[PDB]
């Protein structure tokens, strides 16, 4: 049973700033087979299906802007996004896929 | 264009079932996993299991929420995914999603529209 905690809840900030957001896992979700970390961040713009943002934790998934960043390892990974686009107003969810998938509980994105 | 379409979606009685489909096309179905994933009005995103690929012979797993209550299948004549979910309960009231899904990013990297299913007396 790994518990993925996000901070924060919930966010406000204007188009243009940096924003950083945390998932926090339970258990490592670094894989040594593969040296890999086992966890995604997935974007759900309101009312909308989500989108795969990143993978592996840091490697960006095609089409996706470079204003997102995905870092971190082991328990502790990040989401950064520099330069918020309107584009960019969603519940972001990080997931483990180290076993089976687990979602964090969201973080929500508002711009105003 | 890799597209996922789910239906099914409805009323459903408390106690009852619903067989959810999740038409595909535009990739190559047996290559993935196909995941699904439910989010009940206003919560987060919760994955109920998903169907392995043909490599792995299509077995499945589930979350322990589900396990036992809810089943999924795949039809790859047709390239349809299938969840039966049984003993329905309002806390499964929720938007379902199929997700195409593998270890080759080790995520769910196409997502449907979804369909929402409401369990009301
Ligand atoms: O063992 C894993 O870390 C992993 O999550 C990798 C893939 O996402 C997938 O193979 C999965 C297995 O299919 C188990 O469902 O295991
Ligand atoms: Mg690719
Ligand atoms: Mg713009």
């Amino acid at each position: 049973d790994i518990v993925l905690t996000q901070s924060p809840s919930s966010l406000a900030v204007s188009a243009g700033e940096r924003v950083t957001m945390s998932c926090k896992s339970s258990q490592s979700l670094f894989k040594s087979r593969n040296q890999k970390n086992y966890l995604a961040w997935y974007q759900q713009k309101p009312g909308q299906s989500p989108k795969l943002l990143i993978y592996w934790a840091s490697t960006r998934e095609s089409g996706v802007p470079d204003r997102f960043t995905g870092s971190g390892s082991g328990t502790d990974f990040t989401l950064t996004i520099n330069g918020v686009q309107a584009e960019d107003l969603a519940v972001y969810y990080c997931k483990q896929s180290y076993n089976l998938r687990t979602f964090g509980g969201g973080t929500k994105l508002e711009l105003k | 264009e890799v597209k996922l379409v789910e239906s099914g979606g409805g009323l459903v009685q408390p106690g009852g079932s619903l067989r959810l489909s999740c038409a595909t096309s535009g990739f190559t179905f047996t290559d993935y996993y196909m995941s699904w994933v439910r989010q009940p009005p206003g919560k987060a995103l919760e994955w109920l299991g998903f169907i392995r690929n043909k490599a792995k012979g299509y077995t499945v797993e589930y979350s322990a929420s589900v396990k036992g209550r809810f089943t999924i299948s795949r039809d790859n004549s047709q390239s349809i995914l299938y969840l039966q979910m049984n003993t329905l309960r309002a806390e499964d009231s929720a938007t379902y999603y199929c997700a195409r899904d593998g270890y080759y990013v080790d995520a769910m990297d196409y997502w449907g529209q979804g369909t929402s299913v409401t369990v009301s007396s």
